[PDB]
């Protein structure tokens, strides 16, 4: 009953947070720190976060850089093609809320005007370690999901 | 048939996003029409609403692989308009970190070029070296990338005690890392098949198309701004300018690898010739005073107050100042109207003219070659779009 | 090769037997033995080993409970108190 | 007992493929000065399990397919054929001892391109069909040299029975008399399985906007298992062909251990090679086949017809 | 360290070891403790059919020797 | 029989793994080119002559080795001439 | 001064020609590349065990902001607005009035951490070491709103991190 649903949630949550395949939108300088998270010192692959992931095989989108108006429709399209469950990590001030270019005529003031965001990673850029802290924070967010618990009580 | 290239590869990439609209006939590329502006953020307009100091961090975020070199270009332009001179120790520090920045850029340029062509492994080896150089940035400025360290008048702070010893230990082993990279690529027949005779550009065309840096020297043009129009203390260091002979991707790759070796050679002289003294110009109407002075002397407090609110006024005038940035000639056309905010700041990004030549360089090549040609130009769209 | 195997066995003994050895393996994915530098008031334990290369020469084994939260499996970097934050990030040499 | 025997072949294959993914990531990791999976389970031993569960509960991609029949056929053909190539392999005893086992493997592998063709045909995307046609053209091209090389080697064996390759190599590995053919065989298996530096399907689809997966996560995992089952199988076959293991009839398990070790090492060399080289251009790997391997294989096929006759080393027919 | 790659290799090695070991053991179990007879050609098949007749229990692998003379 | 049973199991399992993988996860609610034709045709014509070469391991047992060796070499040479003809006529180009 | 990176004549003597034919046919330079990746397989990796191990940082590191106090507990900030004037991103918003005891103190002090570029100009500009960038970098949040810091949050950051902040300033203030 409730015990079986509770453990199934743990199993599927464990599988999903242990196999987070990211689609990186390397838009600007924040993408450089993202590359350093893949580099040997941090090796995001060792957490199960694969290096190369196709957008249709992805579970998390990382918005790493400034989002311009010219680019916003293309970013939304990639998000819409992501199979679920899908999560968005906003990395850096530009993606978080426009940052240094907040008052620009050509810049989206935060990617959360285009897509829902799960984690906001602050910094300009956030260090590779700060990004990794954010990814680990998303994993614990997935760990708290109770999808089957909610479904059982419907 | 018409075809559009993807915004970016499926692995982490930090060059930005490009919409490449191509015309193909079979395997061959007949037309290339890059559609940019995907990272256009109106930097040049935003600068007009900033003081000269407030605008300096914008230059970290142009070619965001060559941060301190972009800072140097802007600092030199303002110093020229201000008619002041940074102290000798600051100039040596600027050259030292300018060449550390060149190493950072050339690792990114060479290894991501290889990574996009399918040679993934060198990217990982050399980005550990980049991580150690990020630590030098962080130890002088508190930031791994956007240091905002080089400023008009000199540098923000003096090197912490013990930093130069660590830069020596790093430099001592770096040429071995380059050798390992060359072992993987230089003589590899697959690498040579992907680069030799690809994207040939003649010396005459390279000049007329506005090319600079390695895009000129790969074609045999003997030109390097550090040699011909030296700035800071580049006239006081010895190094050789690598020159290509075929004007293709392979020669440009060899030029970049050899430039890394020359950067180590320059860093070695900087570590030994570093002089003592102050690290920013001793003119408190331009460079803020020391914090202890600001908290004790009435004049220092006033000048600190005014430099951080109004900022220094710059005499009216216009300058085009350029440096040999790792990607080529990086310049600023800076217009001062006499106030503390620049009237106009046009940024000359070397990758702008290089990318405009993609259609010319890709003629008679196949689709997979377009990836190689973009890599050999070393394009970052922060500086292209601004 | 036998001396490497001995050091492998020493780690099991150095973590208080198999049960303690397995606990750190599954909590921290690392079974190295270091010198105990100290323990903060929340239960975090700080170790050093200066034969390791720079970066791996200091580490913290997080407490299993902090501020009423069960942190046996769920740990994060914000659990390090500021007085140890400086030492763990090598901003200083003195704990 | 036979149905049990089939299961003791199929199920271990799928588990090996699952854990080849872990091994590939960790071996590539250490050659890249990093670690690879070491959190999900000890030393990453639960990483394949997490990946498997994750992929099968992922939302399935909506299939905008122009042919439902060929859309479901392709993964079935790929996975069924992959499992079928294992049934004549002598390890040291085959599940089915076939007199013409080499021809069976040659004939069954020639059908593998139908899953590539049917999947692209069903994709209902011009970009997917072009990629499928490019992948087929590369596959069939390298089938040519694989067949001729295999025939040349059999002129020292005298038979189409796979178990006879064990007898042929009782004194000496066939890599000694046939290392020029071994080198071209090894590279041809890389190109046949679309492995780096011949991974043009993955390479090209990355560039082209509109050349996507078109299969849901679960069905796409079945394609991946089929591909990796083939990678292990091709390296088991390479070991049998060129590094023959001595068989003791009373201690068959001794053969299995040694032959397993060789197969693992050959499989890891595929990972070793992936970590070391850039990718070929499509026209460049076609030239490698048609203008290099094929001329050399033809001359070596002529040589290996003549050599047993001129040395008086013709093998027995049985 | 590199030897941390071995556990995955060892697991992979075991999975590849099982099919060959199982086939060998199942053959001995089914064939009276001997190798399964190889009959590729009509001669070998004819002798296997004859051995079935001679066994008296309809099993080719049940061998009869001088005791039947 | 054993072979057919093995074939049925392999594809039946493949059919099962595909049917449930196509159906069960649905329960969880939330410019013709002449160059490419000619490589295919060239593969076919080379494949046919590979068919004529397959019996060679059995042909080497003949008492008529003189004829067998001549015809074997003759067949492989005509393959080499076929490749040479395509090569010299730019049938293996991509530009 | 310049040098040629690729201007060499291959020797055409038979020995040299046969060295190149051996390289072509026997893949010697490809084998050499395999040697390099094999040697890396047996090197200790550079990976650290985050979050149990951390990347090294210096006292100058620019992290999360905090508002500081004097040893007596009085706020250091006297609402001069130099940080707000210099901020390149206009991330700082300040209002001030005379405090009930007559002190010059802020009634609003906001930092929009999603506008901020983490440049450290505010702490350079501050004349009384009131606003600093602390050493913390692990403060990612689940909502955008959590990154709009008001004065209470910044004072709480100061009280939370003062032990580390004070030591870092002690380490670097003679370079300023
Ligand atoms: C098919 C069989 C599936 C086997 C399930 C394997 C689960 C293993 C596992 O959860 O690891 C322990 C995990 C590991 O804990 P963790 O993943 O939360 O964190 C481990 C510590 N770090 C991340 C710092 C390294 O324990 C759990 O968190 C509980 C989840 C249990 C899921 C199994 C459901 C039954
Ligand atoms: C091999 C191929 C087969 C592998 C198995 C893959 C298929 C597994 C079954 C998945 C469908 C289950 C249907 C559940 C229906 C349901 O309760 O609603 C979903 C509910 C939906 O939530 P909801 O009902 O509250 O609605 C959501 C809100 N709306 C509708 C508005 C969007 O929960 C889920 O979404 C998660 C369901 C996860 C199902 C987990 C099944 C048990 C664990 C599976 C382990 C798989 C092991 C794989 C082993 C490795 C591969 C062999
Ligand atoms: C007594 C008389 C007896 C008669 C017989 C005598 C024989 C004498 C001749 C012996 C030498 C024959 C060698 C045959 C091997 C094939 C050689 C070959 O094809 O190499 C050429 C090919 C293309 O090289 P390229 O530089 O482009 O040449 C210019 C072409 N226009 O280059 C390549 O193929 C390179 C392939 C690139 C991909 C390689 C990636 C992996 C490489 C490492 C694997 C090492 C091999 C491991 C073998 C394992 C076997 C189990
Ligand atoms: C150049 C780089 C290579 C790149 C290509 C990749 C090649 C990888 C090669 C992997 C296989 C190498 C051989 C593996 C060694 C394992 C040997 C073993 O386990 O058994 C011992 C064996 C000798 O015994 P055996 O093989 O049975 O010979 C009897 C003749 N029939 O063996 C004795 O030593
Ligand atoms: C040890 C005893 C012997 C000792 C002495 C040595 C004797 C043997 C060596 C002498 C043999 C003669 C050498 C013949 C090779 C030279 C042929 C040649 O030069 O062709 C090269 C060239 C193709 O090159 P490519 O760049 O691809 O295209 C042309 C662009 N210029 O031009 C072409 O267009 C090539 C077109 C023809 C290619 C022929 C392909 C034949 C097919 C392979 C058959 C191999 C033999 C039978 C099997
Ligand atoms: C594989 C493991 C790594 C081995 C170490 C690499 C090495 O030492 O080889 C380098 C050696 C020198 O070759 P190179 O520097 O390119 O100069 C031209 C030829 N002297 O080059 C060599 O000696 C490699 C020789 C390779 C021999 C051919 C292998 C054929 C495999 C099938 C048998
Ligand atoms: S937040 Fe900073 S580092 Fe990131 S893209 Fe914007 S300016 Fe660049
Ligand atoms: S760090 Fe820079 S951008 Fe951030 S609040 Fe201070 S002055 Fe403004
Ligand atoms: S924080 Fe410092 S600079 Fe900013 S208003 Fe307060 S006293 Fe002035």
């Amino acid at each position: 009953g409730e015990y079986v649903v509770a453990k199934l949630d743990d199993l599927i949550n464990w599988a999903r947070r242990s196999s987070l395949w990211p689609m990186t939108f390397g838009l600007a300088c924040c993408a450089v720190e993202m590359m350093h998270m893949a580099a040997p010192r941090y090796d995001m692959d060792r957490f199960g976060v694969v290096f190369r992931a196709s957008p249709r095989q992805s579970d998390v989108m990382i918005v790493a850089g400034t989002l311009t108006n010219k680019m916003a429709p293309a970013l939304r399209k990639v998000y819409d093609q992501m199979p679920e469950p899908r999560y968005v990590v906003s990395m850096g001030s530009c993606a978080n809320g426009g940052g240094y270019y907040h008052y620009s005529y050509s810049v989206v003031r935060g990617c959360d005007r285009i897509v829902p965001v799960d984690i906001y990673v602050p910094g300009c850029p956030p260090t590779a370690e700060a990004l990794l802290y954010g990814i680990l924070q998303l994993q614990k967010k997935i760990k708290r999901e109770k999808r089957l618990r909610i479904w059982y009580r419907r | 048939s018409n075809l559009t290239l993807n915004f970016g590869p499926q692995h982490p990439a930090a060059h930005g996003v490009l919409r490449l609209v191509m015309e193909l006939s079979g395997e061959m590329v007949r037309k290339c029409d890059p559609h940019i502006g995907l990272l256009h953020r109106g930097t040049e307009k935003l600068i007009e609403y900033k003081t000269y100091l407030q605008a300096l961090p914008y230059f970290d975020r142009l070619d965001y692989v060559s941060m301190m070199c972009n800072e140097q270009a802007y600092s030199l332009a303002v110093e020229k308009l201000l008619n002041i001179r940074p102290p000798p120790r600051a100039q040596w520090i600027r050259v030292l970190f300018g060449e550390i920045t060149r190493l950072l850029n050339h690792i990114m340029a060479v290894t991501t070029h290889a990574l996009d062509i399918g040679a993934m492994t060198p990217f990982f080896w050399m980005f550990e070296e980049r991580e150690k150089m990020f630590e030098f940035y962080e130890r002088v400025s508190g930031a791994r990338m956007h240091a905002a360290y080089v400023r008009p008048g000199g540098v923000h702070q003096d090197l912490p005690l013990g930093l130069m010893d660590d830069i020596y230990e790093f430099s001592k082993n770096f040429s071995l890392r380059i050798d390992e990279l060359e072992e993987m690529l230089t003589n590899n027949r697959i690498w040579r098949n992907r680069t030799v005779d690809i994207g040939i550009v003649t010396a005459e065309d390279a000049l007329n198309y506005g090319f600079s840096g390695v895009m000129l020297r790969g074609s045999g043009i003997q030109w390097d701004l550090r040699k011909t129009q030296p700035y800071d203390v580049y006239d006081q260091v010895e190094f050789d300018v690598p020159i290509g002979s075929r004007g293709d991707c392979y020669d440009r790759y060899l030029c970049r690898v050899e430039e890394m070796r020359q950067s180590i050679r320059i860093i070695s002289q900087c570590l030994n010739k570093m002089p003592p003294g102050e690290i920013k110009v001793d003119d408190a109407k331009v460079s803020p005073p020391k914090r202890a002075e600001m908290k004790t002397s009435m004049e220092s407090l006033i000048h600190h107050f005014k430099l951080y609110t109004e900022g220094y006024q710059v005499p009216p005038g216009a300058t085009y100042t350029a440096i040999e940035a790792p990607k080529g000639e990086f310049g600023v056309y800076l217009v001062s109207d006499g106030s503390s905010r620049p009237y106009r700041c046009k940024i000359k990004a070397p990758g702008f003219a290089h990318l405009a030549g993609l259609d010319k360089m890709s003629k008679g090549h196949m689709l997979a070659d377009v990836v190689a040609i973009i890599g050999t130009q070393d394009i970052v769209f922060g500086e292209v779009d601004r | 090769l036998l001396q490497v195997l001995k050091r492998g066995l020493q780690q099991v003994s150095g973590h208080g037997g198999l049960r303690g050895y397995l606990r750190v393996l599954f909590r921290a994915n690392d079974v190295r033995v270091g010198t105990l530098v100290g323990e903060d008031k929340y239960g975090n334990k700080y170790y050093e080993d200066n034969k390791q290369f720079f970066g791996r020469h200091r580490w913290v084994i997080y407490t299993t409970e902090m501020n009423g939260k069960n942190t046996f499996w769920d740990v994060d970097g914000s659990m390090v108190p500021p007085e140890w934050h400086r030492w763990l990030h090598c901003m200083t040499d003195d704990p | 007992m036979f149905m049990i025997n089939i299961l003791m072949l199929i199920i271990p294959i799928l588990l090996a493929v699952a854990f080849l993914t872990l091994v590939e990531r960790k071996v590539l990791g250490y050659m890249q000065l990093r670690k690879g999976p070491n959190v999900v389970g000890p030393y990453g031993l639960l990483q394949p399990i997490a990946d498997a569960i994750k992929l099968f509960i992922k939302e399935p991609l909506r299939p905008a397919t122009s042919s439902a029949s060929m859309f479901i056929l392709a993964p079935i053909m790929a996975l069924g054929l992959a499992l079928t190539m294992w049934i004549p392999l002598p390890m040291p005893y085959p599940l089915i001892n076939m007199n013409l086992g080499v021809l069976f493997m040659l004939a069954m592998s020639s059908l593998a391109v139908y899953s590539i063709l049917w999947s692209g045909w069903a994709s209902n995307s011009k970009y997917a069909l072009i990629g499928a046609l490019r992948a087929v053209a590369q596959t069939i091209s390298y089938e040519v040299t694989l067949a001729i090389i295999l025939l040349s080697v059999l002129l020292m064996s005298g038979s189409f029975t796979l178990s006879t390759l064990i007898t042929t190599q009782e004194q000496m590995w066939l890599i000694l008399p046939a290392w020029p053919l071994a080198m071209m065989w090894f590279i041809s298996t890389l190109a046949e399985t679309n492995r780096a530096p011949f991974d043009l399907t993955e390479g090209e689809s990355e560039l082209v906007s509109g050349f996507n997966v078109e299969y849901a996560a679960g069905p796409f995992a079945l394609f991946f298992m089929a591909e990796y089952a083939n990678i292990i199988m091709m390296n088991i076959f390479t070991a049998i062909l060129f590094l023959g293991t001595s068989h003791n009839p009373h201690m068959p398990e001794l053969y299995t251990i040694n032959f397993t070790i060789k197969s693992l090492l050959l499989t890891m060399s595929f990972l070793w090679i992936r970590a070391s080289y850039p990718r070929f251009r499509y026209d460049q790997l076609m030239h490698l086949l048609w203008k290099n391997f094929l001329p050399l294989t033809l001359a070596l096929c002529m040589w290996h017809v003549s050599l047993p006759i001129l040395t008086s080393g013709i093998p027995p027919q049985t | 360290m590199w030897f941390e790659v071995l556990p995955g290799i060892a697991v992979m090695g075991v999975c590849l070891f099982i099919p060959g070991m199982a086939t060998a053991r199942i053959h001995r179990f089914s064939n009276g403790g001997k190798e399964k007879r190889v009959a590729h050609y009509p001669y070998q098949w004819y002798l296997m059919e004859r051995d079935r007749r001679v066994s008296g229990v309809n099993r080719s692998y049940v061998s009869k020797g001088l005791e039947n003379i | 029989m054993n072979l057919m049973l093995a074939l049925l199991t392999n594809f039946t399992l493949a059919t099962l793994l595909v049917i449930i993988a196509f159906w069960l996860p649905q329960l969880n609610v939330y410019p013709f080119s002449m160059k490419f034709f000619l490589v295919a045709i060239t593969f076919l014509l080379f494949d046919l002559e590979i068919a004529l070469l397959l019996p060679l391991p059995w042909a080497s047992q003949t008492a008529n080795l003189n004829t067998m060796l001549t015809m074997a070499l003759f067949l492989i040479i005509l393959l080499a001439v076929s490749l040479a003809y395509e090569w010299t006529q730019k049938g293996l180009e991509w530009t | 001064t310049y040098k040629y990176v690729n201007l060499r004549e291959p020797s055409m003597d038979m020995k040299s020609v046969t060295d190149r034919a051996a390289q072509t046919l026997l893949w010697t330079e490809l084998i050499r590349g395999l040697g390099m990746t094999l040697s890396y397989l047996f090197r200790e990796p550079a990976t650290i065990n985050y979050p149990f191990e951390k990347g090294p940082l210096s006292p100058r590191f620019r992290g999360e902001h905090a508002l500081r106090r004097y040893p007596s507990g009085e706020e250091r900030c006297i609402a001069c607005k130099l940080c707000e004037a210099v901020c390149p991103a206009q991330a700082i918003t300040i209002e001030a009035e005379p405090r009930a005891d007559g002190s010059r103190r802020t009634t609003r002090y906001d930092i929009d951490m999603t506008k901020c570029i983490y440049c450290g100009f505010c702490q350079e500009a501050c004349p009384v070491d009131a606003i600093v960038e602390g050493p913390n970098f692990e403060f990612s949040t689940e909502t955008h709103e959590e990154l709009l810091y008001n004065k209470e949050k910044l004072l709480n950051n100061g009280d939370k991190w003062e032990a580390e902040i004070a030591a870092n300033i002690q380490a670097d203030y003679l370079y300023r």
